């Protein structure tokens, strides 16, 4: 018998489906304060991600989660993309594991599957060489906050000496202005961060 | 133009080093003496307008004072990173801008 | 990021404008664009804000008929549209995305009014 | 009060590791866990990454992230930065710092930056 | 409330449009925020008053606008006259000024 014939025509269902927040994350001014950790749910979609393999030197590109490729590909619902500044000593807490300082007061993430978190150096543009003290953070919170919430709540850290508050002296500020400067360590640069 | 140097030129001191760093020029500069740094791999930051009171940022490390013909911009403390070579521009009331030599404060 | 604006918009007292802001270099349909008009001299005299999703507008009190803002979702070009135009009221716009009020809700978000439009310099002349 | 004493200034050359030691001065270590900072020539900061001997794990850097062995050994009076797989990247003042987490109960004047004295490494 | 003047070395040559952030942190009103413009080593002129506006003594070249926390000085073509210190002032809340963004040259 006899047919065969191949040329692909692959046609698709949508037409110009809205992509997601996505580039608008990746591109924001100004991030949220670092406990109420800007998860959004992020839009309907075409989250055809590739505009995440675009970009520049990240500096931290590695999928925490799944490979840093398929994101485009795999269909999952909204992948909560959070937004939030650091400075680059909390920025190394923030992975799946690798529990410490902020990761250990403030933002914390689970077993796996943190989106791909995307973070990168915001020198320029969250700290000037005045040594910015803009952005405020939670050390001596109270403790490690379970993997993965929305702190909004910043409760106080119980510091003892004291029963009244628990505070120690008195206000034992979980409120620490993020506190860096363009000449620190990048530990300590400012850190402008994406989540997902 | 009193043709700005600076005299001590290279004050060599590590961490804290007791400082004194002075933009004595040729002749008087009365409140006209700008006191410069700069931060290397980048542009020039200015501290401190005339004898003193250092602009918001380059922080108190870098402290303005002195009175007469020598300026002196001591620090009380620095740090590691306060490696900056100390010329001194001088606004002249009517532009100048004549800088220095570099007073650079060190670390081992 | 560009938001490409009109510029010396000739309008007459007793016209309505279609300011043009083209949606620039981002993804237009997640966002809104607030806006701001800075009269001269009179810093910028808060506008109101397009959510480029939906279109949800917090207008101003001041152009409540007045400032009518829309947008051509296609060609990504806002459209904030005020009536009554005359020489005392030929005063400069800009755009900006509003992330104030996050879009999508018209609810207040982190960040300010995001990056911003080129200028729309009303020049209503009379 | 506390100084963090640090080693010195030499180069290093590729393949190999770069050491140098944030030294003991006088007590004032032991919850001072001794991170690292890098300060990139002079187009950048850095953080060289450090070791957690405060009872766990070490934390890695993010810069470089694997073969940063950044091992501080603070009884033994030294820290190390231990980057084993230098090429030429670093070219750097890489300090020793009382890195946020490393205030003491005392000294909080030198608070949560306790700095050090710098190493410039390069080829 | 904390301002941050952005492009601490905003390198743009004279006669071209260029933006420079002073980056409020609230949502301030420039009914109170403005900027003050320093010789480089001189005491602040006041630069502009309803932070987006321009006075007497600012020439067309100056351009600038913002709201919120991301005030964009979008400058216009440039010139040596622009390329003195400025320094975004905030009225509001216990004035904090501006410690960066000059425009600089080759």
């Amino acid at each position: 018998n006899f047919r065969v014939q191949p040329t692909e025509s692959i046609v698709r269902f949508p037409n110009v489906t809205n992509l997601c927040p996505f580039h608008e994350v990746f591109n924001a001014t100004r991030f949220a304060s670092v406990y109420a950790w800007n998860r959004t749910r992020i839009s309907n979609c075409v989250a055809d991600y590739s505009v995440l393999y675009n970009f520049a030197p990240f500096f931290a590109f590695k999928c925490y989660g799944v490979s840093p490729t398929k994101l485009n590909d795999l269909c999952f619902t909204n992948v909560y993309a959070d937004s939030f500044v650091i400075k680059g000593n909390e920025v190394s807490q923030i992975a799946p594991g690798q529990t410490g300082n902020i990761a250990d007061y403030n933002y914390k993430l689970p077993d796996d599957f943190t989106g791909c978190v995307i973070a990168w150096n915001s020198n320029k543009l969250d700290s000037k060489h005045s040594g910015n003290y803009d952005y405020w953070y939670r050390l001596f919170r109270k403790s490690k906050l379970k993997p993965f919430e929305r702190d909004i709540s910043t409760e106080i850290y119980q510091a003892g000496n004291k029963p009244c508050k628990g505070k120690g002296p008195n206000c034992y500020f979980p409120l620490q202005s993020y506190g860096f400067r363009p000449t620190y360590g990048v530990g300590h640069q400012p850190y402008r961060v994406v989540v997902l | 133009d009193i043709q700005m140097t600076q005299s001590p030129s290279s004050l060599s001191a590590s961490v804290g080093d007791r400082v004194t760093i002075t933009c004595q020029a040729s002749q008087d500069i009365g409140n006209y003496l700008n006191w410069y740094q700069q931060k290397p791999g980048k542009a020039p930051k200015l501290l401190i307008y005339d004898a003193s009171h250092l602009e918001t940022g380059v922080p108190s490390r870098f402290s303005g004072s002195g009175s007469g013909t020598d300026f002196t911009f001591t620090i009380s403390s620095l740090q590691p990173e306060d490696i900056a070579t100390y010329y001194c521009q001088r606004y002249d009331d009517l532009p100048s801008y004549t800088f220095g030599q570099g007073t650079k404060v060190e670390i081992k | 990021v560009q938001l490409v604006q009109s510029g010396a918009e000739v309008k007459k007292p007793g016209a309505s404008v279609k300011v043009s802001c083209k949606a620039s270099g981002y993804p237009f349909t997640s966002y809104g664009i607030s806006w701001v008009r800075q009269a001269p001299g009179q810093g910028l005299e808060w506008m109101g804000w397009i959510s480029t999703y939906n279109g949800n507008t917090n207008y101003a009190q001041k152009f409540q008929g007045r400032v009518t803002m829309t947008t051509d979702t296609s060609t990504t070009t806002g459209y904030m549209e005020l009536r009554r135009l005359r020489s005392d009221d030929t005063a400069v716009y800009y755009c900006a995305r509003d992330y104030t009020r996050g879009a999508w809700f018209g609810e207040s978000l982190i960040g300010g009014f995001d990056n911003w439009g080129q200028g729309t310099l009303v020049t209503v002349s009379s | 009060q506390v100084q963090l004493v640090q080693s010195g200034a030499e180069v290093k050359k590729p393949g190999s590791s770069v050491k140098v030691s944030c030294k003991a001065s006088g007590g004032t270590f032991r919850s001072h866990v001794i991170s690292w900072v890098r300060q990139a020539p002079g187009q950048g900061l850095e953080w060289m990454g450090g070791f957690i001997p405060l009872f766990g794990t070490t934390i890695y850097a993010q810069a470089f992230q694997g073969r940063v062995m950044i091992s501080a050994d603070e009884s033994t009076s030294t820290a190390y930065m231990e980057l084993s797989s230098l090429r030429s990247e670093d070219t750097a003042v890489y300090f020793c710092a009382r890195l946020f987490p490393n205030g003491d109960p005392n000294s909080p004047e030198d608070g949560f930056d306790i700095w050090g004295q710098g190493t410039l490494v390069t080829v | 409330i904390v301002l941050t003047q952005s492009p601490g070395t905003l390198s743009l040559s004279p006669g071209e449009r260029a933006t420079l952030s002073c980056r409020a942190s609230q949502t301030v009103s420039s009914t109170s925020l403005a900027w003050y413009q320093q010789k480089p080593g001189q005491a602040p002129r006041l630069l502009i008053y309803g932070a987006s506006s321009r006075a007497t003594g600012i020439p067309d070249r100056f351009s600038g606008s913002g709201s919120g926390t991301d005030f964009t000085l979008t400058i216009s073509r440039l010139e040596p006259e622009d390329f003195a210190v400025y320094y975004c002032q905030q009225h509001d809340t216990s004035l904090t000024f501006g410690g960066g963004t000059k425009v600089e040259i080759k």
